[PDB]
RNA sequence: CCGAAGCUUCGGCUUCGGCAGGAGAGGUA
DNA sequence: GCGCATGCTGCTCTTCAAAGCCACGGCGACTGCCG
DNA sequence: CGGCAGTCGCCGTCTACCTCTCCAAGAGCAGCATGCGC
């Protein structure tokens, strides 16, 4: 949802005939949202052995 | 908090002796008072 | 038609100035604002002969705009990369209030 | 600039607002630059004026009048002339009717924005008669107007700068004692106010 | 305050070197 | 050979937006609301 | 005016000890550095 609003904000300030997919879209929202669940979050836990 | 406090101070100082129109000041009084509220107490009013 | 203010962060007022520009017309609105002026003037410095000329903004973080006032305008001017609000709201931001024709006139006479 | 501190204002209850007998949403509304509060009016020279402002304020009065009856003179004569030239030759005054009811709101047009200008005044007027200090006052149109025409003996602003100068004019015996007397013969709820 | 090194009259003197806050999860009595 | 213009790298800010998620008891002002 | 009852905010909710992990990143502004042109 992140980049999705990045990526509708910023349809409409490009100018057209330059606009490709590759160029709309931002990852770093989704490996964000990754690496902030897998490390400081309070369901993935450290293991016990 | 602190740095917070002398930005907007300085920054309040440099506008008001500039010949700023008084919506201008007035925002950055309001702007002002509310960094110094935040430093004596935070979160007891607004968001923290 | 009247001329308000915006808001922007530290150092956008360029970068607002032409998103806003942009989004004029590449969103549909061309007979709505008019007129973006981000007030500026000189600093007089030189070193040894070669100026400089500090881009000494006269009101650092603020961009006069020129605008009228509908439902869609308010919309497009204050959902821009840049711009944080309409400063002037004084009452649950109805309805901005407008910059006074004296001032407006003796900032855009420098 | 100055500020407030915020322990003497956001707490339960508003010891701020207990010293200057203001409701804490009126403080909180003066203090963040929403509202106008009047610190002092000069009424010997809103006494010795009085007569003179309001025979101004009738001359601007008959002007609005002679305006609305030039206007509305110019506009029926403009109607009877093109009416009685093109009174629907031949069919029925159709047009004449829709432009009658025009005509009708035409008139009541022009006499509501009399009323309206009216209204203006006789609220300006008003307000300019009942200014007492800690009166809390919105709408910037307003002010703005009060001082244009009635600039001075009236001053008043919004911020902690305005409620220094309030606290700098208070009068803690006179106060002090008119509490006591509320408190030696009174009842009801404001005996618990005072106390 | 501690360590290293010099003078040391044995009281000490001199040079250099060196830090320690928050949030979350699980457990024992 | 000298003067013009444009690009490597330290280096210093910057943070209004807005949808999100939703115990229990005691106390005291307060505030719109009904009469 | 005069009562009035819901309501909304603020206060508080045992002690001592052990082990582990994680704690701002993207945008922008100079200070020269060098290639190229006449």
């Amino acid at each position: 949802s992140r980049m999705e609003r990045v990526v509708r904000e910023r349809m409409t300030t490009q100018d057209v005939e330059a606009i490709t997919p590759q160029t709309l879209i931002n990852i770093r929202p989704v490996v964000a949202a990754i690496k902030e669940f897998f490390g400081t979050s309070q369901l993935s836990q450290f293991m016990d052995q | 908090l602190y740095r917070r406090v002398i930005n907007r101070n300085n920054r309040l100082k440099r506008l008001i002796d500039l010949g700023a129109p008084e919506i201008i000041v007035n925002n950055e009084k309001r702007m002002l008072q509310e960094s110094v509220d935040a430093l004596f107490d935070n979160g007891r009013r607004g968001r923290p | 038609k009247n001329w308000y203010v915006v808001h922007t962060y530290s150092g956008y007022e360029n970068k607002v100035k032409a998103n806003l520009e942009k989004r004029v017309e590449s969103m549909g609105m061309q007979d709505k604002i008019f007129r973006v002026v981000v007030p500026e003037e000189e600093e007089t410095d030189i070193k040894n002969g070669k100026k400089k000329v500090v881009k000494k903004k006269v009101f650092p973080g603020y961009v006069l705009v020129e605008i009228v006032m509908t439902d869609d305008s308010w919309y497009v001017v204050r959902n821009t990369p840049g711009v944080t609000g309409f400063v002037g709201s004084a009452g649950s931001g109805s309805k901005p209030t407008p910059l006074l024709p004296g001032e407006a006139e003796t900032i855009l006479k420098r | 600039a100055p500020v407030t501190h915020i322990w003497y204002f956001k707490g339960v209850p508003s010891r701020l607002g207990y010293l200057l007998d203001l409701a804490p949403k009126d403080l909180e509304k003066i203090i963040y630059f929403a509202a106008y509060v009047i610190t002092s009016v000069d009424e010997e020279m809103r006494h010795n004026e009085l007569s003179t402002l309001e025979a101004e304020m009738a001359v601007e009065r008959k002007a609005v009048e002679d305006q609305r009856d030039g206007e509305l003179e110019a506009r029926a004569q403009k109607l009877e002339a093109d009416l009685a030239e093109l009174e629907a030759e031949g069919a029925k005054a159709d047009a004449r009717r829709k432009v009658r009811d025009g005509g009708e709101r035409e008139m009541r047009q022009i006499r509501d924005r009399a009323q309206r200008e009216l209204d203006r005044l006789e609220d300006i007027w008003s307000t300019f008669t009942k200014l007492a200090p800690k009166q809390l006052i919105v709408d910037e149109n307003l002010y703005r107007e009060l001082v244009d025409r009635y600039g001075e003996y009236f001053t008043g602003a919004m911020g902690a700068e305005s409620i220094q100068k309030l606290i700098e004019n208070f009068d803690i015996d006179a106060e002090a004692e008119s509490l006591r007397d509320v408190i030696r013969n009174g009842k009801g709820q404001k005996k618990l106010r005072a106390l």
